[PDB]
């Protein structure tokens, strides 16, 4: 209830400010005004070709390494069960297999960018 | 009156935003043997309310070649969550009391990223997209291993709930027991909101204006105070998890200006920060990320695992 | 662009952030001043060689100096080549200040610009007081100079020289050993010595391949 | 009258914000940006003015033209001027850049930047010294103080 | 009409209001624009003509359009969609008092709108811009240099030649 | 005679090896870097208070240019045209006829201020010290026909500078 | 040493003429430093001098209110200086 | 100045102060001013409508002491 009034509040803030900038101002808008802005002259292509991404491999990766932190979220939680040498033993594997999957794509070249 | 303290929250933030811009501007002069704004006001008191009316007072623009609604929707998107990050802080009490504060907070940073990214894309324009491309390389950088840390960390407090924090450290700094995570976490936190030597988006020497080059007026500056309000708002959730005040629960004031000071203090040292050093190119921070700071934060996600149950000190609150 | 030194016009093909090709257009500060030379007199041409490279004026001039004193058969003074010398290597501790500070702000490194360009103040200043003017001085000419140094011209320097050896060590604090400083420049534009003597390069782009050799 | 005093004061105002305000593009040719670059040196500190250059066009307030202007160059000038937003002011510096200076009479140079973009402040030398170009920029920011755009519009 | 013209951007301008407000559907008012280019250099021939001392000029473009033939041109130009409605007079008079009480610039009036809805007279015993040796510049060949500006990112490369000259009520 | 810059290599010792790892665990350099930034923090600034205070200059600074009179308030320019001649960028124009006593005198005398480059040829030239550059650099204008001088703005530049004019050259003739 | 700065800054609160001349002197000339009086000009520019300044800080012109015929209490520029002042303040000459 | 610094410092300072301050001051003034109660668990929340039902005043913070015990 009350964080739905804060996030009304902050959006309709940040609403008003963009309404007030827009229409406070004297707007002369023309059509080289407006044009692309590159340094000093018109550009080539358009900024919606593709854009080739050197880190593809790593990208992919964050998301399975993204997935190991959903599993060790709730280790504060698991440290007050009342077995903790099998929690402890569970906690380090799921560690391990995380450094051993990071050293893997290391030495086989996988955190390099493409060239 | 709930209404009253939300407007009591977002105001003071606000006018903090804008005097950190004269004090950065001032500690940048004086740490490079000049003074920095002190003509308009007495000692450029004046100058932050100059700029502000300024800008608003300048005609918007709108590139032919952009996508109105999202070049629309990326600032307010950008300052509505820098203003929301806000309320689960405790200074002593929080205007929202959260059972997880600290997954809230690691929700809304991520979610925060996408204003960058869709002003830069939005824009249509090739120095923006690569501003975005950078941000989405910096996000790759830096998440996993800041939210090891946190989890490391907050495994000595027994919970995600921010109000425990200060129970925490009662007597100690949790400086003291994890100083190693309290370093890579300011350096994550130097990563997340893209400030030198990670200011990378932005890329001035670089790339012009990085992904805001297209905006200007009143959208530009909603831009700025997002980035400003992150600024502090990541330092003083660096002050609450590392260095603890002592709360007395009939003076609150005690705390709260003892944190003030402390994030004060991380503030200033972020502005020195970025008057030292060079930049990074955002391929060799990857590497710095997932190549030293990786291994450090899993060995130490261990090592803070591991302590409590060796040593019979797990923390309440399951 | 701020790292477009104003004038260049860099057309760069890129893959991803990669560096496809460089093909630099120049010509946008083109002045056609070769042209203009040849309507005016020897010494109507001599500013515009402070004009050419307006960070290093006294050594442009020395040039052409030295050219038309060659072509003339004459000498300078003594005195006036020991001036030459020592303007000289004043500019040359003005243009070396602008390259570095200059590398490092487009590298990210705001701050040393600030320190090392009080020092560049201060001789513009020697250049003003010697000349009249703080950079595009005039004050070397085909004969010698213009004007006699100012009777106390020679402590101020000594007093600047003195002391600018710490803004040096300042600098290099900064910058030397700094790891990310280091990681932005280490392996980064590597030429051989070969290529550097066939593309026709000269100065510190030649002596950092090791090739032994200055004028 | 009432509107008048209330136009009156919202132009001080506004002026007052946009001349403490005053963000030139970092935008340099030739000689003159070495002085320009000494007006940002700790001697003069621009800085101290409220002046702050910025790259992006569209975040300036001022453009200096420092250095000549040649034909290969206009039409990106003349670019860089049209995508600056209004209200938006520019500052002629040096001979080259007020009227051709020392390269007047060349094929390839622009005698005078007015005839591309118009200009409101003439700051003469080769180059101006770093004074004489804080001088004329606090002349443009009196230029700004003096502008009455809400009196004019109140008495349309 | 021309870049800061009222006339091509006044029409371009009404889009956002989802539909295209006509009286009686714009098919009983024709026009006969002229280029501004036209405008000025009859101007200055006037000014350096010694027989145009105490004459009378009508300055008219070479084609008469109807109203609503005339805007559908001006929405296919800026690649719009065309929603026009027929409105009747005492309202779209209404609509326009309405907007007169702008203090700054209204976006209509009740004048603009009378003129708007106005037919051109043709006055054929004046002199014209032929008089003067200006050869009036057709719509055709200078509308894109307005109406570009309108245009969204998808039709901004759009040719001259690609968008079928209107249909033409001459003579 | 040469030195080399970059051919050191570290030594293998077992506490230099463990100060090199301290240096790259606990960021030593960095450190010392920030420390040199704090140092200048406590500095005293460099800054002048302009327009309050002005950056030194010197007699031979060459300003606004003057045209001068002798001290009876006779012009000193006698229309030689040498400064005429000389000028690098031609930014002087010259006019001359016999006045009504017969004296040799201008009667046009322009220079062109977006012309002229300031490097004080003219002054030099001048055998009787009739133009002059004065010390006067605040003299921004706001239109540009404004900066195109003629005669009778630089004889009232000359009344208006004169008595500093004279003291700036009896301070340096003798260097000339 | 602390109190000391705190008596020199106080000095400098006196020296002014009371509380009204500095806080004049603090939003016109943006510094409230005090020196030796040097002259006064024929137009109401007065010129003071500190030689334990460094090279730049050591002579100063405190403005007119009020020049040939506008009222220069906020607007002042370098151009009102005249010629034997502008020649000594400009550091061409050590005589006043 | 290095003092200079300083007023903005104070400014900012002074507006970082208010969130805290104010929110203790609101949780005071809409609680009884004691601290208003927290509930991260359902024990808790039950406690507080239990003493919301207790009071009659159908707020929680009206304690109702010994002396409701005749
Ligand atoms: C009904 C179903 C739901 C409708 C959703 C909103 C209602 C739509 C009404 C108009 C909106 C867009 C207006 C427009 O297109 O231009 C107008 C107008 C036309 O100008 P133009 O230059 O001629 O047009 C250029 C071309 O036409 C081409 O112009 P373009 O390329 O810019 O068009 C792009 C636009 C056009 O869109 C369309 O094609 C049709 C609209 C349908 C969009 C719905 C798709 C569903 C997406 C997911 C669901 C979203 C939530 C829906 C909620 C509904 C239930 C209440 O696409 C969008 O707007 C999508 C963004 C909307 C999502 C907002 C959610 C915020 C996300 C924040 C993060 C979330 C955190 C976790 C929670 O532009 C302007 O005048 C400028 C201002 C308009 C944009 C301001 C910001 C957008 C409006 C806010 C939306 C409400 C949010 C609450
Ligand atoms: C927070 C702690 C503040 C402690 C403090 O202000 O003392 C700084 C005082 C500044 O000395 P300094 O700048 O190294 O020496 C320059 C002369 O004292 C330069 O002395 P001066 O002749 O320019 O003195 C003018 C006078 C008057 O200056 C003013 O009224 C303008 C500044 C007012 C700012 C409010 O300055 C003061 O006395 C006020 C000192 C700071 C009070 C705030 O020395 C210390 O107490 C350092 C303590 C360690 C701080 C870390
Ligand atoms: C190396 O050069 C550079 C610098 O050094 C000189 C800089 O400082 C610098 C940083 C930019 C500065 C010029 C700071 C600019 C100041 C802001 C843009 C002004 C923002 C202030 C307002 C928008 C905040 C809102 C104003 C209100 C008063 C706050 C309260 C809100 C109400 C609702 C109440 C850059 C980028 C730079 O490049
Ligand atoms: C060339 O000049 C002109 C202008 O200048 C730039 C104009 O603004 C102008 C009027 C057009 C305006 C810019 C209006 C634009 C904004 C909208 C049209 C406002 C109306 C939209 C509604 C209020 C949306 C609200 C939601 C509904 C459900 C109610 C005209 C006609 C014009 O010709
Ligand atoms: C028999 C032949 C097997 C051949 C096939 C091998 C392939 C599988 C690998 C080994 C088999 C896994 C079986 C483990 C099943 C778990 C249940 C059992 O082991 O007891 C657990 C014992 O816990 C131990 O930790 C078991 C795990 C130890 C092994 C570590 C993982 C290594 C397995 C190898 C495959 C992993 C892939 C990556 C290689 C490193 C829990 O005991 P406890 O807690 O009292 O009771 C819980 C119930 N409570 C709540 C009522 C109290
Ligand atoms: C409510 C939101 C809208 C308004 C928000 C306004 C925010 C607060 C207003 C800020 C007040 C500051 C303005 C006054 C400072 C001027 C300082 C003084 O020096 O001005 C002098 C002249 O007076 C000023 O020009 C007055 C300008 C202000 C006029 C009154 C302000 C009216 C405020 C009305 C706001 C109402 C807006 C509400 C609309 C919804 C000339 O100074 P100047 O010399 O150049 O500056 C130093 C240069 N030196 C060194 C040479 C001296
Ligand atoms: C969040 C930080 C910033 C705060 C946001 C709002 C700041 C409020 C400051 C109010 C200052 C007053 C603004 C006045 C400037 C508005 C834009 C402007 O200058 O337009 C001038 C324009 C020129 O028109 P013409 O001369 O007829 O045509 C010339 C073109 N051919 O004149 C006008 O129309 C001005 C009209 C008065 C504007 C009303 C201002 C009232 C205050 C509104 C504040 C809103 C805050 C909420
Ligand atoms: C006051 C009159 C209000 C009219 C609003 C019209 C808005 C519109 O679409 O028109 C464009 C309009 C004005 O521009 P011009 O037409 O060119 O100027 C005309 C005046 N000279 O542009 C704008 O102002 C857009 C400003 C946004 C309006 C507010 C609505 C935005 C809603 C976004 C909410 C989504 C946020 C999601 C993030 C939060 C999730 C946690
Ligand atoms: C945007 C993403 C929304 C994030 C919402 C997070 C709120 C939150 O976590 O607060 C927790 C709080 C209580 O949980 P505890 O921490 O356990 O403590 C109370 C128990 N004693 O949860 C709540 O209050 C839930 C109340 C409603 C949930 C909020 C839902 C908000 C969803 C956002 C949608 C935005 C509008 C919809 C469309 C937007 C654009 C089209
Ligand atoms: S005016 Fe003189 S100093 Fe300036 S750019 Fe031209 S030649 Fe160089
Ligand atoms: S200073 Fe040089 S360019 Fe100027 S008028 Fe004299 S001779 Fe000509
Ligand atoms: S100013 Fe001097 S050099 Fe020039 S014409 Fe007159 S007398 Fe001759």
């Amino acid at each position: 209830m009350n964080i739905m009034l804060t996030l009304l509040t902050n959006v309709t803030l940040a609403s008003l400010l963009v309404l007030i900038a827009f229409w406070l101002p004297q707007l002369n808008a023309y059509s080289e005004k407006t044009s692309p802005y590159e340094c000093g002259f018109d550009p080539m292509g358009s900024a919606r070709l593709p854009f080739s991404m050197k880190f593809f491999l790593v990208a992919i990766t964050f998301l399975l390494f993204d997935l190991e932190i959903a599993l060790l979220l709730p280790l504060p939680w698991a440290s007050q069960t009342n077995n903790l040498k099998t929690m402890l033993t569970m906690a380090l594997f799921l560690l391990i297999l995380l450094a051993a999957s990071l050293a893997y794509e290391w030495t086989q070249k996988g955190l390099e960018w493409a060239e | 009156m709930f209404m009253i303290n939300i407007l009591s929250l977002i105001i003071p933030i606000l006018l903090a935003v804008a005097f950190l811009t004269l004090v950065e501007r001032k500690v940048l002069g004086y740490m490079q043997l000049r003074k920095g704004p002190n003509v308009v006001g007495p000692y450029g008191l004046l100058q932050p309310i100059a700029d502000a009316l300024k800008l608003f007072t300048k005609e918007p623009l709108r590139p032919a070649t952009s996508s109105i609604s999202m070049f629309i929707i990326a600032p307010i998107l950008a300052l509505s969550l820098a203003l929301t990050m806000w309320v689960p802080l405790p200074m002593p009490y929080p205007l929202i009391n959260m059972n997880l504060g600290v997954l809230f907070m690691l929700a809304m940073s991520s979610l925060a990223v996408y204003s960058i990214l869709w002003s830069g894309w939005a824009s249509n324009s090739k120095y923006a997209l690569i501003g975005a491309l950078r941000a989405v390389a910096q996000t790759i950088s830096y998440e996993v291993t800041l939210a090891i840390i946190l989890l490391s960390v907050l495994l000595m407090n027994g919970s995600y709930t921010l109000s425990t924090l200060i129970t925490t450290q009662e007597h100690i700094w949790m400086i003291f027991t994890s100083w190693p995570l309290a370093m890579m976490w300011f350096i994550s936190t130097l990563a997340e909101t893209n400030r030198a030597p990670f200011d990378l988006t932005e890329g001035e020497s670089e790339l012009v204006s990085g992904f805001n080059v297209e905006y200007a007026a009143g959208p530009f500056a909603m831009f700025f105070m997002a980035e400003y309000a992150n600024i502090i708002m990541m330092n003083a959730f660096t002050a609450i998890l590392f260095l603890g005040a002592s709360h007395d629960p009939h003076t609150p004031e005690l705390y709260t200006i003892n944190f003030v000071l402390k994030t004060l203090a991380l503030t200033i040292t972020f502005l020195w920060i970025r008057a030292s050093y060079p930049r990074f190119r955002y391929d060799q921070l990857m590497h710095l990320l997932w190549k030293s700071f990786l291994p450090l934060t899993l060995a130490l996600c261990m090592w803070h695992i591991s302590l409590p149950i060796m040593t019979a000190s797990i923390p309440p609150q399951s | 662009h701020p790292a477009a030194h104003g004038v260049l016009r860099l057309v760069m093909e890129l893959s991803g952030e990669m560096v496809r090709k460089c093909d630099p257009h120049i010509g946008l500060l083109h002045r056609g001043t070769e042209k203009l030379i040849e309507y005016k007199t020897y010494l109507q041409a001599l500013p515009y060689f402070d004009r050419l490279d307006y960070v290093s004026m006294m050594c442009n001039e020395q040039a052409y100096s030295l050219a038309v004193e060659k072509l003339l058969n004459i000498q300078p003074p003594p005195r006036a080549q020991w001036i030459r010398v020592l303007f000289g290597e004043i500019t040359r501790l003005l243009n070396h200040i602008m390259a570095v500070t200059t590398h490092a702000l487009d590298i990210g490194a705001m701050t040393p610009f600030f320190w090392m360009f009080e020092e560049r103040e201060k001789m513009f200043e020697f250049y003003e007081r010697v000349s009249g003017a703080r950079m595009h001085a005039a004050y070397i000419r085909p004969g010698g100079v213009h004007q006699d140094l100012p009777l106390g011209l020679l402590d101020d320097i000594y007093e600047f020289s003195k002391n600018f050896s710490f803004r040096i060590d300042e600098l290099e604090e900064m910058l030397t050993n700094n790891r990310i400083w280091r990681n932005r420049t280490v392996d980064i534009g590597v030429v051989t010595a070969e290529d550097a003597l066939n593309y026709g390069f000269s100065g510190v782009m030649l002596r950092g391949s090791g090739i032994q050799w200055d004028l | 009258s009432r509107g008048e005093y209330v136009v009156a004061k919202l132009d001080d105002l506004v002026n007052w914000a946009r001349r403490s305000s005053l963000w030139p593009m970092t935008f340099g040719l030739a000689c003159c940006a070495v002085e320009m670059m000494h007006m940002a040196a700790p001697r003069y500190d621009m800085d101290r003015f409220g002046v702050v250059f910025r790259a992006s066009p569209r975040q300036s307030d001022v453009m200096i033209v420092a250095g000549t202007l040649t034909n290969k160059m206009a039409p990106a000038l003349r670019k860089v001027y049209d995508q600056m937003p209004e209200p938006r002011y520019v500052v002629s510096m040096g001979s080259c850049a007020n009227g051709g200076g020392y390269y007047h009479y060349s094929y390839s140079v622009v005698r005078g930047c007015d005839r591309i973009v118009p200009v409101d402040i003439y700051v003469p030398g080769c180059p101006p010294t770093a004074e004489a170009l804080l001088y004329g920029i606090l002349q443009l920011q009196r230029k700004i103080k003096r502008e009455k755009r809400l009196r004019i519009w109140y008495r349309r | 009409f021309g870049r800061e013209d009222r006339f091509l951007n006044y029409f371009a301008s009404m889009r956002w209001f989802g539909g295209v407000p006509l009286i009686s559907l714009g098919k009983e008012t024709v026009k006969q624009p002229v280029y501004i280019v036209d405008v000025s250099k009859g101007i200055i021939n006037a000014i350096k003509d010694p027989d145009a001392k105490g004459k009378t000029f009508a300055f008219v473009g070479p084609n008469r359009y109807l109203l609503f033939d005339l805007v559908q041109y001006i929405f296919a130009v800026a690649y719009r969609p065309f929603l026009p409605y027929p409105l009747p007079h005492f309202a779209y008079r209404w609509v326009g008092r309405l907007f007169e009480v702008s203090p700054f610039e209204p976006w209509t009036t009740r004048d603009k709108v009378e003129r708007v809805h106005m037919s051109d007279m043709t006055l054929p015993h004046l002199p014209g811009l032929e008089d003067l040796g200006i050869q009036a510049t057709p719509l055709e060949l200078k509308a894109i240099e307005v109406l570009r500006r309108h245009r969204t990112y998808r039709w901004l490369t759009s040719e001259m030649e690609d968008v079928k000259p209107a249909k033409t009520v001459n003579i | 005679t040469y030195k080399f810059v970059n051919m050191r290599e570290p030594s293998m010792d077992m506490k230099s090896v463990t100060d090199r790892a301290a240096q790259t665990l606990l960021w030593t350099e960095l450190v010392r870097g920030l420390g040199m930034t704090l140092s200048y923090l406590f500095r005293e600034p460099a800054t002048i208070n302009y327009p309050f205070e002005k950056g030194p200059l010197s007699p031979r600074f060459r300003g606004e240019h003057a045209l001068r009179r002798y001290p009876s308030g006779e012009e000193r320019c006698i229309a030689c045209k040498l400064c005429e001649a000389v000028c690098p960028a031609q930014a002087i124009t010259i006019e001359a006829e016999p006045r009504a006593d017969g004296s040799r005198r201008t009667t046009r005398y322009d220079i062109d201020m977006t012309k002229c480059i300031y490097c004080g040829f003219c002054q030099e030239a001048c055998p009787v010290d009739a133009i002059v550059e004065g010390p006067n650099f605040e003299f921004s204008t706001e239109t540009h026909e404004e900066l195109l001088y003629n005669k009778e703005k630089l004889l009232n530049n000359g009344d208006k500078w004169e008595a500093e004019i004279a003291a700036n050259i009896q301070a340096d003739y003798l260097y000339r | 040493e602390l109190v000391q700065v705190l008596r020199r800054g106080l000095q400098q609160v006196s020296g002014h003429g009371g509380l009204r001349g500095y806080l004049r002197v603090l939003f016109r000339a943006n510094d409230v430093r005090v020196g030796t009086l040097v002259g006064e000009d024929k137009y109401g520019n007065k010129y003071y001098e500190d030689n334990k300044q460094f090279f730049g800080r050591h002579r100063w012109v405190i403005y007119t209110t009020e020049m040939n015929g506008r009222d220069t209490f906020w607007d002042v520029d370098g151009s009102m200086v005249p010629p034997e002042w502008h020649r000594w303040l400009h550091c061409m000459t050590d005589d006043p | 100045m290095w003092f200079e610094i300083l007023p903005g410092i104070a400014v900012m300072a002074a507006c970082l102060f208010i969130p805290g301050m104010a929110t203790a001051h609101i949780h005071k003034f809409t609680n009884g001013g004691k601290e208003k109660r927290v509930a991260h668990f359902s024990y808790q929340w039950n406690l507080m409508e239990r003493d919301r039902r207790i009071s009659g005043v159908n707020r929680y913070h009206v304690t109702k002491g010994l002396e409701n015990i005749d």
